[PDB]
Protein backbone atom coordinates (compact mmCIF):
# COMPACT_ATOMS: atom_id res chain seq x y z
CA UNK A 1 0.00 0.00 0.00
CA UNK A 2 2.22 2.69 1.41
CA UNK A 3 5.90 3.20 2.46
CA UNK A 4 7.22 3.56 5.57
CA UNK A 5 9.66 6.33 7.17
CA UNK A 6 11.97 3.07 7.40
CA UNK A 7 11.01 1.83 3.60
CA UNK A 8 11.85 5.34 2.53
CA UNK A 9 15.03 6.02 4.21
CA UNK A 10 16.70 3.08 2.73
CA UNK A 11 15.06 3.76 -0.71
CA UNK A 12 16.59 6.87 0.03
CA UNK A 13 19.89 5.41 1.43
CA UNK A 14 19.81 3.22 -2.12
CA UNK A 15 19.50 6.04 -4.32
CA UNK A 16 22.21 7.86 -2.19
CA UNK A 17 24.67 5.34 -2.64
CA UNK A 18 23.80 5.39 -6.86
CA UNK A 19 24.36 9.05 -6.92
CA UNK A 20 20.96 9.90 -7.27
CA UNK A 21 20.89 12.65 -4.49
CA UNK A 22 17.63 14.89 -5.27
CA UNK A 23 16.09 11.59 -5.86
CA UNK A 24 17.56 10.48 -2.57
CA UNK A 25 16.74 14.10 -0.57
CA UNK A 26 13.29 13.63 -1.90
CA UNK A 27 13.18 10.42 0.11
CA UNK A 28 14.29 11.32 3.22
CA UNK A 29 11.98 14.30 3.04
CA UNK A 30 8.94 11.65 2.56
CA UNK A 31 10.42 9.81 5.71
CA UNK A 32 11.00 12.84 7.65
CA UNK A 33 6.58 13.45 6.79
CA UNK A 34 6.32 10.20 8.42
CA UNK A 35 7.81 10.47 11.58
CA UNK A 36 9.34 14.36 12.12
CA UNK A 37 11.04 13.58 15.06
CA UNK A 38 14.31 11.38 13.47
CA UNK A 39 17.63 13.15 13.36
CA UNK A 40 18.89 11.06 10.89
CA UNK A 41 16.69 11.37 8.43
CA UNK A 42 17.22 15.45 8.66
CA UNK A 43 21.34 14.28 8.97
CA UNK A 44 20.78 12.22 5.75
CA UNK A 45 19.03 14.75 3.88
CA UNK A 46 21.79 17.28 4.75
CA UNK A 47 24.48 15.25 3.19
CA UNK A 48 22.33 15.03 -0.07
CA UNK A 49 22.25 18.84 -0.07
CA UNK A 50 25.97 18.64 0.89
CA UNK A 51 26.47 16.87 -2.43
CA UNK A 52 24.12 19.20 -4.24
CA UNK A 53 25.83 22.32 -3.70
CA UNK A 54 22.94 23.31 -1.56
CA UNK A 55 24.54 24.48 1.49
CA UNK A 56 22.11 26.80 3.22
CA UNK A 57 19.52 23.77 3.07
CA UNK A 58 22.03 21.41 4.36
CA UNK A 59 22.81 24.13 7.16
CA UNK A 60 19.29 24.10 8.12
CA UNK A 61 18.77 19.88 7.96
CA UNK A 62 21.78 19.93 10.60
CA UNK A 63 20.07 23.06 13.17
CA UNK A 64 16.59 20.48 12.66
CA UNK A 65 19.10 17.28 13.52
CA UNK A 66 20.79 19.18 16.46
CA UNK A 67 17.44 19.97 18.17
CA UNK A 68 16.47 16.24 17.61
CA UNK A 69 19.69 14.97 18.55
CA UNK A 70 22.41 17.42 20.30
CA UNK A 71 24.87 14.37 20.18
CA UNK A 72 24.83 13.74 16.59
CA UNK A 73 28.69 13.25 15.24
CA UNK A 74 27.88 13.38 11.87
CA UNK A 75 25.16 16.36 12.22
CA UNK A 76 28.36 18.64 13.51
CA UNK A 77 30.70 16.60 10.91
CA UNK A 78 28.15 17.87 7.68
CA UNK A 79 27.61 21.52 9.80
CA UNK A 80 31.44 21.67 9.69
CA UNK A 81 31.79 20.35 5.91
CA UNK A 82 29.13 23.13 5.09
CA UNK A 83 30.76 25.46 6.62
CA UNK A 84 34.00 24.72 4.80
CA UNK A 85 32.58 25.31 1.88
CA UNK A 86 30.79 28.50 2.68
CA UNK A 87 34.28 29.53 3.80
CA UNK A 88 33.24 29.86 7.13
CA UNK A 89 36.37 28.60 8.45
CA UNK A 90 36.19 29.19 12.47
CA UNK A 91 32.71 27.67 12.75
CA UNK A 92 33.77 24.99 10.49
CA UNK A 93 36.88 23.99 12.70
CA UNK A 94 34.52 24.33 16.16
CA UNK A 95 31.85 21.67 14.64
CA UNK A 96 35.02 19.12 13.20
CA UNK A 97 36.51 19.36 16.23
CA UNK A 98 32.98 18.91 18.14
CA UNK A 99 32.28 16.07 15.99
CA UNK A 100 35.97 14.74 17.46
CA UNK A 101 35.01 14.60 20.95
CA UNK A 102 31.26 13.59 20.56
CA UNK A 103 32.74 10.65 18.32
CA UNK A 104 35.37 9.34 21.36
CA UNK A 105 33.06 10.16 23.57
CA UNK A 106 30.19 7.49 21.66
CA UNK A 107 33.44 5.28 20.96
CA UNK A 108 32.57 5.89 17.24
CA UNK A 109 35.27 4.98 14.92
CA UNK A 110 35.66 6.62 11.12
CA UNK A 111 39.30 6.03 11.22
CA UNK A 112 41.41 9.20 10.28
CA UNK A 113 37.89 10.64 8.72
CA UNK A 114 37.96 13.46 11.37
CA UNK A 115 41.61 14.33 12.10
CA UNK A 116 41.92 14.15 8.45
CA UNK A 117 39.00 17.05 7.80
CA UNK A 118 39.83 19.15 10.64
CA UNK A 119 44.03 19.14 8.62
CA UNK A 120 41.95 20.20 5.78
CA UNK A 121 39.75 22.90 7.51
CA UNK A 122 42.89 24.13 9.10
CA UNK A 123 44.77 24.13 5.78
CA UNK A 124 42.56 25.82 3.59
CA UNK A 125 42.10 28.10 5.92
CA UNK A 126 45.89 29.33 6.54
CA UNK A 127 45.69 29.39 2.21
CA UNK A 128 42.96 32.11 2.54
CA UNK B 1 39.16 0.08 4.72
CA UNK B 2 37.69 -1.76 7.69
CA UNK B 3 35.83 1.49 9.26
CA UNK B 4 33.23 3.05 7.15
CA UNK B 5 33.78 6.41 5.80
CA UNK B 6 32.27 9.49 8.12
CA UNK B 7 31.18 10.62 4.57
CA UNK B 8 28.10 8.62 4.01
CA UNK B 9 24.16 8.20 5.10
CA UNK B 10 23.12 6.17 8.10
Amino acid sequence: KSPSAQELKEQGNRLFVGRKYPEAAACYGRAITRNPLVAVYYTNRALCYLKMQQHEQALADCRRALELDGQSVKAHFFLGQCQLEMESYDEAIANLQRAYSLAKEQRLNFGDDIPSALRIAKKKRWNS
Amino acid sequence: SSTGSIDMVD
